[PDB]
């Protein structure tokens, strides 16, 4: 049977996590808000020829509950961390989620990727160079996504795929 | 002040389930209780008759309140979109009470929740309006179509509402 790969999205409260697993799976843009407790989805895809099956935790961005990641992180295979490029507090909350990831799975070796999410908007509070040399100082890609163009949205998910792959 | 008394008949998939029974603590929340009366009683000509407790959790809480999306997003006060926390005098102190759902600070509409079990770390940041009255065992049976994630597995309504009090 196809290889299974557990893909947990996660972020600070309205980074776009759900807007961007929605596109992935149902290819629409979710524009209302409506936070997350959380969800798991499954999807059939083929990467650089492989078939693979993708099961995706889209975790809560609720600050008040940063206790409750661990059990999803222990479990969890490779992760998509993600901020918007409108909101500097989510990208300063990046390293808190990778040092929670860190010390959960307690390895420097997890699968990563970085997502600058919401690059269709017309004003970023985030430097792109910033986020470069964060994504570079962990040693994972970093990747902009739109949710609400799709763009970036295959790539960001596929990318951490690949990361996992080559970590397997 | 007086307290008033306000009614849900909850239904499971379009059939009776029973009444649930609200003391509104107009007494120290007078905007917020009034806000819930008047929802309750459709006299604003909107409300909560015909909506659904879109999210269940188990040993926590049962969440209703959007009747303008019915999808968990929506709702909206009889002071327009949202207003202010009125004040978190009273506390989230065990099964029964009652409390503004919200998107943050000063974001109350219509959404609503009530707790099956003490939910203190929701205390200074949901206010606290009432309390169930009549019809804990039927809040308690609400909790059967529920899920860990709050996703209902069947629907659950409010087919009727209004004040008793
Ligand atoms: C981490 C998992 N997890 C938990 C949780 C937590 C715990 N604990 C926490 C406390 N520990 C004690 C100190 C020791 C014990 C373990 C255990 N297990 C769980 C669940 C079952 O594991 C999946 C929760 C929870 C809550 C959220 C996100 C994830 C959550 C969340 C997202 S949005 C929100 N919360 C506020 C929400 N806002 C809207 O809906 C906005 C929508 C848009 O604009 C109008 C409308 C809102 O107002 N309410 C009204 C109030 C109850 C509240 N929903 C809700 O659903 O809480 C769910 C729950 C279960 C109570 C908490
Ligand atoms: N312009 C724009 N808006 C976006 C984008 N992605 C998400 N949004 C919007 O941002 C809001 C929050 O998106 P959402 O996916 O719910 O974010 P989240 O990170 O899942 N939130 P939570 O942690 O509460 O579950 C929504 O109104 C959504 O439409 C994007 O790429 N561009
Ligand atoms: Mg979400």
């Amino acid at each position: 049977s196809m290889t299974e790969y557990k893909l947990v999205v996660v972020g600070a409260g309205g980074v776009g996590k759900s807007a961007l697993t929605i596109q992935l799976i149902q290819n629409h843009f979710v524009d209302e808000y409506d936070p997350t407790i959380e969800d798991s989805y499954r999807k059939q895809v083929v990467i650089d020829g492989e078939t693979c099956l993708l099961d995706i935790l889209d975790t809560a961005g609720q600050e008040e509950y940063s206790a409750m990641r661990d059990q999803y992180m222990r479990t969890g295979e490779g992760f998509l961390c993600v901020f918007a490029i409108n909101n500097s507090k989510s990208f300063a909350d990046i390293n808190l989620y990778r040092e929670q990831i860190k010390r959960v799975k307690d390895s420097d070796d997890v699968p990563m990727v970085l997502v600058g999410n919401k690059c269709d908007l017309p004003t970023r509070t985030v430097d792109t160079k910033q986020a470069h040399e964060l994504a570079k100082s962990y040693g994972i890609p970093f990747i902009e996504t739109s949710a609400k163009t799709r763009q970036g949205v295959e790539d960001a998910f596929y990318t951490l795929v690949r990361e996992i792959r080559q970590y397997r | 002040m007086v307290n008033p008394t306000v009614f849900f008949d909850i239904a499971v998939d379009g059939e009776p389930l029973g009444r649930v029974s609200f003391e509104l603590f107009a007494d120290k929340v007078p905007k917020t209780a009034e806000n819930f009366r008047a929802l309750s009683t459709g006299e604003k000509g909107f409300g909560y008759k015909g909506s659904c407790f879109h999210r269940i959790i188990p040993g926590f809480m049962c969440q209703g309140g959007d009747f303008t999306r019915h999808n968990g997003t929506g709702g909206k006060s009889i002071y327009g979109e949202k207003f202010e926390d009125e004040n978190f005098i009273l506390k989230h102190t065990g099964p029964g009470i009652l409390s503004m759902a919200n998107a943050g600070p000063n974001t109350n509409g219509s959404q609503f929740f009530i707790c099956t079990a003490k939910t203190e770390w929701l205390d200074g940041k949901h206010v606290v309006f009432g309390k169930v009255k009549e019809g804990m065992n039927i809040v308690e049976a609400m909790e059967r179509f529920g899920s860990r994630n709050g996703k209902t597995s069947k629907k659950i309504t409010i087919a009727d509402c209004g004040q008793l009090e």
